């Protein structure tokens, strides 16, 4: 949790102070990936840069997937605008 | 200079009036003056300087073309401070 | 993010101050980058006064883009300036029906002496390191019928407020060697 | 024609030191010059000097006295 | 000037506007005229 | 008839739906009557 400290004192009203103080968990596996965050339209390659690592440092062997993809316009449908888009193009690929 | 409900603010000055016909070196001129302008009395009273000087600083107000516009007051200082200064972003403890 | 304005140009508020002082030149600095906040390369500004282009200022290889609207004989008080990037070859994919060019107006007012004399000072957009005395700059008109003809030599007074006290006091005089202006440097001694 | 400046901050702190410059100009003959601040019943000694040729630019440092409640004084 | 249906008289001079914010010592001025004055013109044109 | 759905008629199988507005006792001047087909499970894309 969070917790706080109080000070009193003759001259000051209120030393207040934070804590965030966490469970200590260690999950077996962390994953680094640093997206671009931004993507202009006249672009034809994204890429991708993933790394994952152990607690203490070490590499993992293993299959790493990724699958991109949106929606088109979801105008609403029925009254609105009945046949839209499509379901997304979704691509998908994978690597060692 | 209003600090703790004190004005320490001098009274306004005397109101001209806007339609004394004035001969400058051609055509006959009324007076007039805008509501928002800039002027050393300006330049101070926002650093928080208290002059006593005899010389004219102030900028002339004639009436009709007072400051009104109640109180406009914009974002008015970009200010960084805050609180919060967090996002989700959970970094678990991931180190011994 | 899949975004749509390739170029963008802003209005780097520390510079730019936004009362205008007749005779002393305005000042207009510009910031030109693209998608994820990079500088550009050669690129041309179209700064319009009030509705005529006027300026068409080539950025300086880091969109540090700087110009000096003249502001003698402005007796106006509005004075909107408008700088758009006008390229005919660019790719702006508008979204939200606005105008088809990146564009940024800044809204100034004017300054207010009544014998005619204006005092200027080019403020710094960088912190500065202790134990180095500082030399910012001060650009100044002082129009005839002033301070009196026939005295060559103006003294200014110098002040500084650090949190509510008056510390660094100075005066600096100079010589008028041209007509009427200039720039002086005060040795600002910023000291812990 | 004599001009004179005064400068102080608005918002004095009390118990700490603070710094008052006076500006005067334009006279010819020697000055005395008085900065007092009147508070409420004592009056403080900024400045007591005779004054000496003009460009009389000087700027002391004086202490402006406790006080437990933010008040209004006066300097003349 | 109107001798026998002739004018003889020059077209009238330009007319300012009544916006233009004019600076002279001190504070800030539009310009305006009366319609009935006396100058150089009405002085003559009196005589012929 | 001027905001309010009053009729709510069906068709007679070859698209030539008929109503009656009662109209005693309407002493408007203009009386603007306005039809639609609402029906939310048909295709309107409109384009302007
Ligand atoms: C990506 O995942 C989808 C899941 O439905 C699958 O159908 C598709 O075949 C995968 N991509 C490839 C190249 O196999
Ligand atoms: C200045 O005056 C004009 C008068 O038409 C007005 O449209 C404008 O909003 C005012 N302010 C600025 C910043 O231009
Ligand atoms: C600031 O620039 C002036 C220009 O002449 C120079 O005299 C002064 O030494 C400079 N101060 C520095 C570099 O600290
Ligand atoms: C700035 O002021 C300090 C304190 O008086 C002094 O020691 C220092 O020499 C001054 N700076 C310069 C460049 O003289
Ligand atoms: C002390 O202050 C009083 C006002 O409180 C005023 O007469 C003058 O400034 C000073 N007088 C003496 C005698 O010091
Ligand atoms: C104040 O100014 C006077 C002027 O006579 C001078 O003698 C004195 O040293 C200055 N400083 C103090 C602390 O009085």
């Amino acid at each position: 949790g969070s917790y706080t400290i109080t000070a009193e004192g003759e001259s000051c009203e209120s030393a207040r102070q934070g804590f965030t103080v966490d469970e200590y968990i260690l999950p077996r596996f962390s994953v680094i990936v640093d997206p671009p965050n931004t993507i202009s339209i006249l672009d034809d390659i994204l890429t991708l840069n993933v790394s994952a690592i152990y607690t203490y440092g070490q590499p993992v062997p293993g299959s790493v997937t990724i699958k991109c993809c949106r929606e088109a316009s979801s105008y609403y449908g029925r009254k609105g605008n009945c046949f839209k888009g499509n379901r997304g193009i979704c691509t998908n690929i994978t690597g060692e | 200079y209003n600090y703790g409900g004190f004005n320490l603010e001098e009274p306004e000055p005397p109101c001209e009036d806007p339609n004394t016909v004035i001969f400058c070196k051609g055509r006959y001129y009324l007076p007039v003056s805008s509501s928002t302008e800039g002027d050393t009395y300006q330049n101070l009273r926002r650093v928080g300087l208290v002059l006593g000087t005899s010389s004219k600083i102030r900028k002339p107000v004639v009436c009709g073309m007072e400051a009104k516009f109640s109180v406009p007051r914009k974002s008015s200082g970009e200010s960084d401070f805050g609180s919060s200064l967090s996002n989700g972003h959970v970094e678990t403890l991931r180190k011994n | 993010m899949i975004t749509s304005q390739l170029a963008t140009l802003i209005f780097d508020y520390d510079a730019l101050k936004e009362f205008y002082k007749r005779g002393i030149p305005y000042l207009v600095k510009v910031i030109l980058t693209d998608a994820n906040d990079n500088p550009m390369a050669n690129e041309q500004v179209e700064v319009e006064l009030a509705g005529k282009t006027i300026g068409a200022v080539l950025t300086d290889k880091e969109g540090r883009a700087e110009y000096a609207i003249d502001t003698s004989s402005f007796v106006q008080e509005n004075f909107t300036v408008v700088v758009s990037y006008e390229n005919p070859h660019q790719c702006y994919y508008t979204e939200w029906e606005g105008p088809d060019f990146p564009t940024a107006q800044h809204f100034v007012m004017r300054f207010y002496s009544e014998t005619g004399s204006f005092l200027d000072i080019q403020g710094s957009s960088v912190e500065l390191n202790c134990g180095q005395v500082h030399n910012i700059s001060v650009r100044y008109i002082l129009s005839l019928d002033g301070m009196g003809e026939g005295a060559t030599t103006a003294t200014f007074y110098y002040l500084a407020m650090s949190r509510a006290k008056i510390v660094q006091h100075g005066q600096r005089d100079v010589h008028l060697n041209q007509s009427k202006s200039g720039l002086f440097n005060i040795g600002l001694n910023v000291t812990s | 024609k004599v001009q004179y400046a005064l400068t102080i901050p608005a918002l004095l702190k009390s118990g700490e030191t603070q710094r008052a410059c006076v500006n005067l100009i334009g006279y010819h003959q020697p000055l005395a010059l008085s900065v007092v601040l009147e508070h409420q019943r004592v009056n403080i000694s900024i400045f007591s000097e005779k004054v000496q040729p003009p460009h009389y630019f000087k700027c002391n440092k004086f202490m402006v006295p406790t006080v437990i409640t933010n008040a209004p004084d006066f300097v003349t």
